[PDB]
């Protein structure tokens, strides 16, 4: 994710994307629109 | 006598035996589904026969489907593997062998009904053969065979064995008639 220099939404993004890689949200969405929503099975 | 009777037992247990293999479903617990598209799949155990297919186990426990046999040499055989006219035709042979032994206990006096009786059961064990290669065959193009497909296996064994049995009775009686002349 991006965001414009000298933002204040830099630090609470980054913390946002660690908090949701331990949690597994980040696989979830993944297996979600890859694997879940597929057709090849 | 006693040859005759075990003909009689013996042709209706592979009638019989092969009516039930041709109906029933358990020919091959193989993995797939039992559900068509709708508005994911459920590969579970599914005990598939010739003509339907029921989910052994899975939340459509009990659902048998059409299989589609249909998804130049290899339209051929599609077309025998779906029609199982190879399956179907051994019970077609099978029941004229037993008509051909019945009429044998009516008209003693020929002896040629009884050869057609053994000719039946053999060549109804010749086509039972290519309906089980052309089953497994067409089939390929983890699974565990059931007791459907081996009724027809076993009514092959002893339709084979009817089909001797009738043979021995035919030159016993032509045995019988280079005797007393």
């Amino acid at each position: 994710v991006a965001t414009p220099k000298g933002s204040s939404l830099r630090t609470p993004v980054n913390l946002a994307v660690l908090k949701l890689s331990e949690a597994g949200v980040l696989d979830k969405l993944k297996n979600k629109w890859w694997y879940d929503k597929g057709e090849c099975g | 006598g006693v040859q005759m009777l075990l003909t009689i037992v013996g042709a209706f247990a592979a009638f019989s035996l092969m009516t039930i293999a041709v109906g029933t479903d358990y020919w091959l617990y193989s993995r797939g589904v039992c559900k068509t598209k709708s508005v994911k799949n459920e590969e579970v155990m599914t005990h598939s026969g010739l003509w339907r297919t029921c989910c052994l186990e899975g939340n459509f426990k009990g659902l048998c489907k059409q299989i589609d046999h249909f998804p130049t040499a290899e339209y051929f055989l599609r077309a025998v593997r779906a029609s199982s006219i190879f399956p179907i035709l051994s019970v077609i042979l099978l029941f004229m062998g037993g008509l051909c032994i019945a009429a044998s206990e009516f008209y003693k006096t020929r002896h040629n009904i009884i050869l057609s009786a053994g000719i039946f059961f053999v060549s109804a064990g010749l086509s039972n053969i290519i309906g089980i290669i052309v089953y497994i065959s067409a089939n390929a193009g983890s699974y565990s065979y059931g007791w459907s497909f081996y009724f027809g296996a076993l009514s092959f064994i002893i339709a084979e064995m009817v089909g001797v049995l009738a043979v021995h009775m035919f030159i016993d009686r032509h045995k019988q008639l280079r005797a007393t002349a």
